[PDB]
């Protein structure tokens, strides 16, 4: 919780002292509903091969 | 990948890095933290054996075992077969209806064992287990050519085996050398796991010995043999 | 180093052995004079340490059997079974994929393949698969170097499309349901079974044999549901399986050791049942009833 | 598309979406000057409107499958599919007597919500389902260092929570609410969301949100408060 | 109907016609319906009726109505009649008010006070079948009466 | 097919309605191996936890849940990093099955 | 559990959890009353174990996700790709490898697979696979559960290799041609049918039928053309294919919707024609030449 | 099972669902004694008033209420005392009937 005075700060992103722990206590970002970008045809007919085709 | 891990005494120092300045030289306090974590990395180093220990090259045990159960091979079959049996032959001689067994034979098996109360050869050693899932992975895959069949049996017995003739349904192979006992005694469950394809029926060379005739790869007077199949009853007592 | 994955397993460090470790660091950190009692400040953090170590060891074991079928369950069986691409089958257990993946002898570890991808149709209630692989047609009339399948279900299309791709070129095969396949232009004509259900009357004598005077024979409709279930199971009696004496009474001691079958009596329906054997052939099977079976206690 | 959130100038996005629009109507203004733009916009508003289904159903079909049909119809209208959680009277029960579908899905949609007391929803054109007292997966904590605004405040069944808008918070959710007066309410932590109000402004009027929750009981399930015939 | 331009800005109109669209849904009317059992004293038949109302979105089914009043084209028991049988085709009508004591006693007054309720079905010879289901040989200019 | 956003975030949530099901896809990076990795749950119900993110694979292929195919892809064939996939080095894609069926046939 | 090994995979803990459940800890075994800010010594303890287990948590994971093959990166993909027999090819990268361990767990040795790559060689004009799978033998010589592979020009050794690669040990192997190609130092004797040309003469007598529309009957010389050029096409008569009325009639009257055939007449140079039935081996083959091909109207 | 908190006050009152019923119990501690005694009311009637809390029992078995177990834990058996019981060091628990039999039958 936080709150109990006898007990260390939660590990949070914004108070780490650096990048790496940072990372290591970044308890996550959460956007909302998302759409994702659509990928033009050719370019995703490209693709598609270059994956599922072999 | 690469190394998975590192030293214990290296993450532990790590972390000891991390510690305040006004504990930095507090060897009583520093030494417990010491020897409360370096326990823990101790304890997850012991995983990192949990990697090529399921090597198909290397494997034994256990580990062989899973391998075996992935590849749908299990360590005992079926069989046709009088298991020796550990036990004593009172001395010199006695009657009884067992066979019995001496320190070294594949055939381990006492009365009251499971599988064998149920006729389940059980493969102990892993030298021949382990090219038993070899050849297997010839099975799952379908590859039943010559030009990979000749590869299993490489696996399975020797560079001197070799596979013989392709008559209307039936199969000839060969280890190309005298097998021993203990080879002997697993044969039939060779041909449960050699890549022939079902409704084809696989024979086996007499001696064992290289076959003879003419061309380029085989054996001559010295060496070569006379070819002649004979069913290994690999499915069947008949 | 006898802790960890070890030839017989994946062996567990005990708890008292992690707790031991810890108190002899802490001897050689404090010396001899320390306490390390299980009540005292340095006791408990050497309890609550051993305990987070034994964790450890239990994550160690998590991670080994997640790689065993034996103990791998749910997604991670599916990835493990991935392997040779096996597939469940819908409201399949973990039991019933795990002995696919094991191939628990099966008594022919070769076809097994066949056998499971056969399973996997939608579909297929029942499958079965036999090979002649002699130079001579054996006694069931299956050709030399020939492979059957009898298969209950599922489409003639995707049936024979799978079948094709295990039985390879220059192998025949038996069946009484022909199908017309084609791949790349060149037609093979798969030869199916699909066995002939014959409805089968069932009439059956049995005495009690209480096992020291304990617990008793079931009643009669006990006992026949639970034999209606057995032959209706996927250990159903297969396509060429006469009906015998044997055959009933190797299932009725089975299900209920505690009853002695008498008489068996067997018949084609709907004529009267009559002494065995009831003789099917290699495209004929037994079909069974609920009601048609009886069983009558005789004293 | 109604995209919201937080872009502080380091951390990194926050936007998500709130609300997915299907224009309902719009209209200009002018206030000294300017023209504001002011718009409405529809919610599953191609189902409500344009799905209609065609459903002859025979006995003993099981009681989801249908869910599934009606979903074929409002799917034809562009809706996503979300969680279905029926109750477990729902789940096991079968039929007797055929089952006559002409006219309005949305119409018989809520005899459906009426008649097994459960609840349907369209959240940005996917549609939910739970039961009456049940809730769907997904927890969301609202406290003082967690975005949190005045009183937790209690109510009836649950409490009423204001807060930072920040994207997450839907309908048929749970919320675990802290702070500093529901310790003294004695009021617990856990609760459903029911009703989710957004209200916001890019200069002045901060990004706010509002969520109702009915309180969830010792037994995991909502506090329905009494219905009434 | 509901929502005739969007999301959350429902319009008042909306939200009170779809009151009384909801109330309008409600009230029963004629379904036809599957004899289940017929009592012996030839006025009251076990009916299974042949709809569901939308539940789940899904088939549930109300249950097999009971004691429901039989009505053959009498008046004073004079009239023509048709025997009943296990699975025969009526209609139901359910009424403005229910009677549950005005045939549980004949003075004429139900329990509380309703309109409309599902437990107040009459069942009637003429409305129940199926066209799909057809009965063969309809005499087309002849008075016919039937006995099979 | 589509591109899913990736933020510079070392751990990140969001949803997205793949085949008209509600999918809520977390992603975290570890840094003990550099490797991302996505759980996904369908509806509220988590049905792959802590799985990797590598390029070139169908990463819902073995699971058979029905929405599509879950593919990571980058111009010369690095593997996804910390930096690499954040900055669009590397490009999270979901393809719909009539899609990927559309181009095997072309 | 909520965390580690778990159906869906590895719940991997949070860095706050780490912690939290320490201090938790700690409270149990020294009251709630214990300090453990972040400047005492315990607090030092307890940020340095969650720091350790978290790492140790996400090697955890990496080991986990280490067993499956769509997930190692390396050595340990080479480790389990050699479970289905792929050695990483010098300098190919994981990803490369990776999806070159995506594969048929099944023999990929259709005839339609094996007749695709006989077209594909050059030399190999034409080409056909034919096979016996019955237990009797066929009316075309083929002895039961045999492959027979009719080819003209391309390489024999390239083409025996081709045969040998794709029929499996067990099936025989008809034809008239002896070849001999080592593999490994293995001489097999591959039999192939090189089907022998014999040069056959035609005569097509047919009337001319105005069409529908009002088009013009064809020239002598473009009927006596289109039939050559379809006949030394790659839908041309195969070996032991009899040369007959139908087989003439079909081709003639399907490029020519607007003309009908009288009568056929067949022989082999310089016999002179016969009856449309010439006969043929499975070995021979009905050869053409331009000027052999003679065509005229009846009136 | 479910830990009920228990605030810093010698007298109290909650309410908790508990196997589909509104549950009300007030705790009070007795300092004659020094022990804390409950009362309990199922929907507005008190059906148990005036009972002692007591480590290691089912302080509801006598009673077939129907709403599970109610019992107090700790570390080692201490009795619950007027600062032993809101600290924590003695905590309350309910448990319903299925969780107690399947923990039997574990």
């Amino acid at each position: 919780d936080g709150t109990d005075k006898n007990k260390s700060s939660n590990p949070s992103k914004d108070k780490a002292a650096d990048a790496k722990t940072a990372d290591k206590a970044n308890s996550g970002v959460n956007a909302g509903d998302k759409g994702g970008t659509t990928v033009a045809a050719p370019r995703a007919q490209s693709l598609l091969k270059g994956v599922f085709g072999g | 990948m690469s190394n998975l891990c590192a030293d214990p005494e290296a993450l532990v120092e790590a972390r000891i890095d991390e510690v305040l300045t006004q504990y930095r030289e507090s060897p009583y306090l520093l030494n417990l933290i010491r020897a409360y974590l370096s326990k823990l990395a101790e304890t997850s180093m012991s995983y990192c054996d949990m990697v090529e220990k399921f090597d198909l090259d290397t494997a034994v045990g256990d580990q062989l075992t899973i391998i075996g159960r992935i590849l749908g091979f299990p360590r005992c079959h079926c069989v046709c077969d009088t298991i020796p049996v550990v036990g004593y032959d009172c001395g010199g001689s006695y009657a009884g209806s067992y066979q019995l067994a001496g320190y070294c034979e594949p055939g381990s098996s006492w009365i009251h064992c499971s599988p064998y109360g149920n006729s389940e050869l059980c493969v102990d050693e892993d030298e021949i287990y382990r090219s038993l899932l070899k050849a297997r992975r010839y099975q799952m895959l379908g590859l039943y050519d010559i030009e990979s069949l000749h590869e299993a049996l490489q696996i399975v017995w020797g560079e001197d085996a070799m596979v013989a003739e392709t008559k209307v349904g039936q199969v000839v192979v060969t280890p190309g050398r005298s097998l021993t006992a203990t080879e002997t005694r697993y044969l039939p469950i060779v041909f449960r796991a050699l890549p022939i394809a079902p409704g084809i029926k696989g024979m086996i060379h007499i001696d064992q010995g290289p076959i003879a005739g003419y061309g380029d790869g085989w054996a001559g007077y010295c060496g070569g043999d006379w070819l002649c199949p004979v069913d290994p009853h690999a499915y069947t007592c008949s | 180093m006898t802790y960890g994955v070890q030839p017989t397993g994946y062996v567990k460090k005990p708890l008292a052995v992690h707790l031991a470790e810890i108190e002899a660091s802490m001897v050689d950190l404090f010396g001899p004079g320390v306490i390390q009692t299980e009540q005292s400040p340095l006791g408990q953090l050497n309890g609550l340490y051993a305990d987070l170590s034994y964790d450890l060891d239990e994550r160690g074991e998590d991670l080994y059997q997640s790689f065993d079928p034996e103990q791998a369950e749910g997604s991670r069986l599916d990835i493990l079974a991935r392997y040779r691409l096996l597939s469940r089958r819908a409201g399949e257990s973990d039991e019933s994929f795990r002995r696919a993946i094991t191939n628990v002898d099966r008594a022919r570890i070769d076809l097994s393949d066949l056998s499971t991808a056969l399973s996997a149709i939608n579909g297929v209630s029942w499958s079965r698969v036999y090979v002649n692989e002699d130079a001579t047609t054996d006694a069931d009339g299956i050709p030399p170097n020939t492979v059957s399948v009898a298969v209950i279900g599922g489409d003639d299309d995707e049936v024979a499309q799978l079948v094709r791709r295990y039985v390879v070129p220059g192998v025949g095969m038996y069946g009484n349901t022909t199908i017309e396949t084609t791949i790349g232009g060149f037609c093979r004509r798969i030869r199916v079974i699909r066995p002939v259900l014959i409805p089968t009357s069932v009439e059956i004598d049995v005495q009690s044999r209480p096992l020291k005077n304990g617990c008793p024979p079931p009643s009669v409709n006990a006992m026949a549901a639970g034999l209606y279930t057995e032959l209706t199971g996927p250990d159903r009696p297969g396509n060429g399986e006469d009906g015998t004496v044997y055959l009933f009474r190797k299932i009725m001691e089975r299900l209920y050791p505690n009853v002695e079958v008498v008489d068996v009596r067997l018949s084609q329906a709907p004529a009267a049942p009559t002494t065995p054997p009831l003789v099917m052939s290699f495209f004929q099977m037994m079909s069974f009833n609920a009601d048609d079976i009886l069983v009558e206690i005789v004293p | 598309m109604l995209e919201v959130g937080y872009t502080p100038p380091g951390g990194g996005n926050n936007i998500g979406i709130i609300a997915k629009g299907k224009i309902r109507d719009y209209q200009h203004d002018r206030e000294g000057g300017d023209i504001i733009s002011t718009v409405s916009c529809g919610d599953g508003d191609k189902a409500y409107r344009r799905a209609t289904i065609s459903k002859t159903i025979p006995k003993g079909t099981p009681l989801t499958e249908v869910v599934d049909e009606i979903h074929k119809e409002m799917k034809k209208e562009g809706i996503a599919k979300g969680e279905w959680s029926f109750p477990d009277k729902v789940k096991n029960t079968q039929l007797k007597r055929p089952y006559s579908m002409c006219g309005s899905c949305t119409r018989e949609l809520d005899t459906l919500g009426r008649s097994h007391g459960f609840y349907w929803n369209i959240q940005n054109e996917t549609m939910e389902i739970i039961p009456g007292n049940g809730h769907l997966p997904g927890s969301l904590l609202i406290t003082p260092d967690t975005g949190l605004i005045g009183t937790p405040t209690i109510t009836d069944n649950g409490i009423k929570v204001k807060a930072l808008i920040n994207p997450e918070a839907r309908p048929n959710r749970m919320m675990k609410v802290k702070s500093q007066v529901l310790k003294m309410n004695r009021k617990g932590e856990d609760y459903r969301i029911s009703e989710v109000s957004f209200n916001g402004d890019n200069q002045e009027g901060d990004w706010i949100m509002t969520l109702t929750g009915e309180a969830i009981g010792g037994d995991k399930k909502v506090d329905e408060g009494k219905k009434a015939k | 109907m509901t929502g005739y331009l969007g999301k959350t800005t429902n319009q008042d109109r909306d939200v009170v016609s779809a009151v009384a669209q909801s109330e309008r849904e409600s009230v029963w009317g004629e379904m036809p319906g599957r004899v289940v059992s017929v009592s012996a004293d030839g006025r009251t038949v076990t009916v299974q009726p042949l709809y569901k109302p939308k539940f789940n979105g899904v088939p549930t089914d109300m249950p097999v109505l009971q004691e429901v009043p039989l009505r053959q084209a009498l008046m004073g028991g004079v009239g023509v009649t048709v025997p009943v049988k296990p699975g025969q085709n009526v209609t139901l009508r359910p009424q403005m008010r229910s009677m549950d004591n005005y045939h549980v006693e004949g003075d004429g007054s139900a329990s509380d006070s309703r309109s409309f309720s599902l437990s107040d079905m009459e069942a009637h010879i003429a409305g129940g079948e199926s066209l799909k289901d057809v009965i063969p040989n309809l005499d087309s200019e002849n008075v016919h009466v039937r006995a099979n | 097919m589509i591109e899913l956003e990736v933020l510079d975030e070392s751990k990140q949530k969001f949803s997205v309605i793949l085949n008209d099901r509600r999918v809520t896809i977390e992603l975290w990076y570890n840094t003990t191996n550099d490797r991302w990795s996505f759980s996904l749950a369908l509806d509220g119900d988590n049905v792959v936890t802590g799985r990797r993110l590598v390029t070139g694979v169908d990463l819902l292929a073995p699971f058979g849940l029905g929405i599509g195919a879950l593919f990571l892809l980058s111009e010369n064939g690095e593997p996804p990093t910390r930096a690499n996939l954040p900055l669009g080095l590397v490009k999270l894609y979901h393809a719909t099955q009539e899609e990927i069926d559309a181009a095997i046939s072309a």
